[PDB]
């Protein structure tokens, strides 16, 4: 995350952190939805141009986590992945279109003050939060500038980009499932994820019900905090049937 | 699940982080 | 490898 400050204990119990086994390397940020069901994104687990594509037994997920480094013991809860499944038109070749995937744990992790699912946004709430201007909050522990480390879990709230504004920011071609968030050149105030946030949540705390909602997954940008660049975020609600599907399905 | 988004450390006491006005703020 | 070693058991 860049520009972003440390994470309160507890701010952010759904963060999840996706681990290599070895070498023991953080690998992705992702959020917990359930006691047995991580959302993350797609290229986080599977991305050929980078030689990239992870097995389940290749992979951890670390839940309750706060240091970025440390094993927090009596505190994180460290996850096996039962089965991957990532949405069947991710769309690695060209724009990580769908940018998407579910990991079923082996067995649920059990909730706590450091660890508690997210919810995900219905039609209503994303229709009435995914707004210009309206500001939605992304964590990771990914680097802190494009060119390090933290030590801690950061945070950034950022404001939601119009659409426009995104497509012209980037020759890259933008789809309806993804939006952009970040500030704009000259107001000032700066912030985006950045390498190692990926598949990390964007969440935006509905005033309706006063209850958190993941509406996006760090997905791509080109740079980190570059102006006149936004961070693109999968666009959650969009590939909700995909979501509930997979999890009706394979339990 | 049904509890869903409410944190055991600020929602669930009636606390809130030091930012999340930030958010309301700009649910205009 | 600049992260604390976590317990043998999980793998
Ligand atoms: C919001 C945000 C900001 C900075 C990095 C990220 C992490 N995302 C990434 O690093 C991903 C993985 C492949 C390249 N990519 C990127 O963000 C690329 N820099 C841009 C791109 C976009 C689509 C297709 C190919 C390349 C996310
Ligand atoms: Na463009
Ligand atoms: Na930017």
């Amino acid at each position: 995350i860049v520009e972003g400050s440390d994470a309160e204990i507890g701010m952010s119990p759904w963060q999840v952190m996706l681990f290599r086994k070895s070498p023991q390397e953080l690998l992705c940020g992702a959020s917990l939805i359930s006691d047995r069901w991580v959302l993350t994104a797609a290229h986080c687990l599977l991305y050929p141009p980078w030689d990239k594509n992870f097995t389940e037994n290749d992979l951890l997920v670390r839940i309750g986590k706060h240091s970025r480094t440390r094993y927090e013991r009596n505190i994180e809860k460290i996850s096996m992945l039962e089965k991957i499944y990532i949405h069947p038109r991710y769309n690695w070749r060209e724009n990580l279109d769908r940018d998407i995937a579910l990991m079923k744990l082996k067995k649920p992790v059990a909730f706590s003050d450091y660890i508690h699912p997210v919810c995900l946004p219905d039609r209503e709430t994303a229709a009435s939060l995914l707004q210009a201007g309206y500001k939605g909050r992304v964590t990771g522990w990914g680097n802190l500038k494009e060119t390090g480390q933290p030590s801690v879990l950061q945070v950034v709230n950022l404001p939601i980009v119009e659409r426009p504004v995104c497509k012209d920011s980037t020759r890259i071609r933008i789809t309806d499932n993804m939006f952009c968030a970040g500030y704009k050149p000259d107001e000032g105030k700066r912030g985006d994820a950045c390498e190692g946030d990926s598949g990390g949540p964007f969440v935006m705390k509905s005033p309706f019900n006063n209850r958190w909602y993941q509406m996006g997954i760090v997905s791509w940008g080109e740079g980190c905090d570059r102006d006149g660049k936004y961070g693109f975020y999968t666009h959650v609600f969009r590939l909700k049937k995909w979501i509930q599907k997979v999890i009706d399905q394979f339990g | 699940e049904a509890d869903c988004g409410l944190r055991p450390l600020f929602e669930k006491k009636s606390l809130e982080d030091k930012t999340e006005r930030e958010l309301l703020e700009s649910y205009i | 490898g600049d992260f604390e070693e976590i317990p043998e058991e999980y793998l």
